[PDB]
RNA sequence: AGAGCGCAAGGGUAGAAGGGGGCCUGACUGCGAGGCCUGCAAGCCGAGCAGGGGCGAAAGCCGGGCCUAGUGAACCGGUGGU
RNA sequence: CCGGGUGGGGGGGAGGCGCCGGUGAAAUACCACCCUGGCGCGGCUGGGGGCCUAACCCUCGGAUGGGGGGACAGCGCUUGGC
RNA sequence: GUAAGAGGAGGUAUAGGGAGCGACGCUUGCCCGGUGCCGGAAGGUCAAGGGGAGGGGUGCAAGCCCCGAACCGAAGCCCCGG
RNA sequence: GGCUACGUAGCUCAGUUGGUUAGAGCACAUCACUCAUAAUGAUGGGGUCACAGGUUCGAAUCCCGUCGUAGCCACCA
């Protein structure tokens, strides 16, 4: 439900993506998880958009 | 009707006001799709000008009145006499 | 009498419908200072960011690639070790945590504060009713929370400026000092334009650069083609 | 093993799936042998390869949750990119 | 805000003020813009009323006109509603 | 009746159209909450229009074309009472 | 969706551009007055100004984020 809602994660260093979910209710401020983009190896990943 | 000048007779059905509701984009469209059909017809009016030896009227188009006064100008140039209202008015043009 | 005699002549030199730009302003407004001493070029800058917008009142922290000449003395509350740094900079009696009452128990003579982030916390909670509200205490962007804020002590001893918005963007850029002629006026004003464009809001539509009024301090000022 | 394993029951499980701590973020990418299932469609399962990544002394596990419900082909378009 | 501020006319005259100190959030001549509310105008831009007739419309024993209404009414296009 | 015009009526609020009841005798109680209807020159919402702060394509440029805020644009429904 | 207004004591309602010192009638409370109830006067309990954030030294008085309430236009592959 939109409370857990649905958001996506983009890398810094210009764009990139990966598919995820959230949980605003739970102590969920923002997120800087650590994944892999299409280009190169594993890196940052920043939280953004709907 | 039909103007005595440059035609200007009615228009019907798929003339239009349609209705529609129409498409664009303001989401998936303004309201997307939208569609219907209607009716539409011209203008006409009255110009009862004197000129020459008598008085005469006109069924003038929306914006073809200066043309009427022009016909007046051409009218003055010739011999417009006797008693014959629309009869003269026709010899005009 | 109303605006004085000096300002009636100095009125017959404004023609309140002019521009000058940074150039003619530099020169003729270098003249527009016949009053006392070191009139501060008061670039008076006004824009449009709705006198708060929650967090859009600039801060702009600038030195104007020259110098002022006045004094701030900083004081600093720099937890012993940081005192050392400030001790080769310009910070009077740096007092680790003790010159706090020489601010709080009524003993002024200072500006800025630089202090630290350490004591910031501590020393924030004490004088945040005077230096804070009025304009000295930390404001973590007014050159007052750090040890790289001592490099900033030299920054504040070469020019701080704290561009804020109050009710009109307003800010009064300070240099001019009626002893700088063409050169330093040109370069100073242009520099301020630079820092100006540097600190920008995130979507506040309008004229980012109306009022400039480049008044020395005692006279005329009419705009600078708010750009060049 | 009658406890627990979110939620209904069923299967199962203390040689762990349960309960405590440390590092983390494999709800990974490009693919997929060969099988479940089945009118179509869709759904289920997965070794390995390869990039690189977490943890592990290693051996090694990792394509979320012990598993079965928490789901909607297409047409329309919204939004970021190529 | 009943406290004084703001302005002009004058008498008359060589004399009258601003910082710190003091107080509080702030210090009060002067200078810069701006806000509050107002007031006058200049650009744009509308709301409301009167008078006029000559568009348009009514009528009176033929009327080239007199009398009534009149920029609405009638209509043409378009605008949203019911 | 698309219309010209027609009936109304060469009649004029004791006159003309629409509705409920149905001689005459008695009589016609409470509710304006939902709605219909009457009015009400403050106002919310909303149209094309009017306007132009602001953005873009493109030409070297002059320019051309599109997007468009503030704010003024009705009926109406909401609102107000009967 | 977009725009608008309101939500503060158990009830019902003001204080609204600050800067003070958060109220009113009902009701509860122990009284007072009357020989007697009621009428009314007094003192207390109840606000946690729709919840937070930020503006200010100092907001229930302002901008902002979430919801609840309603109003019209208006969206729904």
């Amino acid at each position: 439900v939109r409370i857990k809602l649905l958001l996506e994660c983009t890398e810094c260093k210009r764009r990139n993506y990966a598919t995820e979910k959230n949980k605003r209710n739970t102590p969920n401020k923002l997120e800087l998880r650590k994944y892999c983009p299409w280009c190169r190896k594993h890196t940052v990943h920043r939280e953004v958009k709907i | 009707k039909v103007c005595e000048i440059s035609g200007k007779r009615p228009i019907v059905a798929n003339s239009i006001q349609r209705r529609g509701k129409a498409k664009r984009e303001g989401g998936v469209g303004k309201k997307t799709t939208g569609i219907s059909k209607r009716r539409q017809y011209p203008n006409l009016q009255k110009v009862r000008v004197r000129v020459a030896g008598q008085e005469i009227t006109f069924r003038v188009a929306a914006s073809h009145i200066p043309k009427v006064y022009e016909l007046v100008e051409r009218a003055k140039g010739l011999k417009l006499e006797g008693l014959s209202p629309k009869e003269i008015k026709k010899e005009l043009l | 009498p109303k605006h004085g005699k000096r300002y009636r002549a100095l009125l017959e030199k404004v023609d309140p419908n002019k521009v000058y730009t940074i150039d003619e302003a530099a020169r003729l407004v270098k003249e527009l200072a016949t009053a006392k001493f070191d009139e501060t070029v008061e670039v008076h800058a006004k824009l449009g960011i709705d006198p708060r917008r929650s967090d859009q009142n600039v801060r702009g922290t600038v030195s104007l690639p020259h110098g002022l000449g006045k004094q701030v003395r900083v004081l600093a509350i720099a937890k012993g070790e940081k005192i050392k740094e400030a001790e080769e900079a310009g910070a009077d009696y740096v007092g680790g945590e003790e010159i706090i009452q020489k601010i709080l128990d009524g003993w002024m003579d200072f500006d800025a504060v630089v202090a630290t982030p350490d004591v910031m916390g501590a020393v924030g909670s004490k004088l945040g009713r005077i230096l804070g509200p009025r304009g000295l205490l930390p404001n973590p962007k007014a050159g007052t929370v750090g040890f790289n804020i001592g490099e900033i002590i030299r920054e504040i001893k070469a020019g701080r400026i704290e561009f804020r918005n109050d009710k009109t963007g307003a800010i009064h850029a300070p240099v001019g000092k009626a002893s700088f002629p063409p050169e330093k006026l040109a370069d100073n004003i242009r520099a301020f334009i630079r820092a100006l464009e540097a600190h920008k809001p995130e979507g506040a539509k309008g004229t980012f650069l109306r009022s400039v009024y480049v008044t020395t301090t005692m006279g005329p000022s009419v705009r600078i083609n708010p750009h060049s």
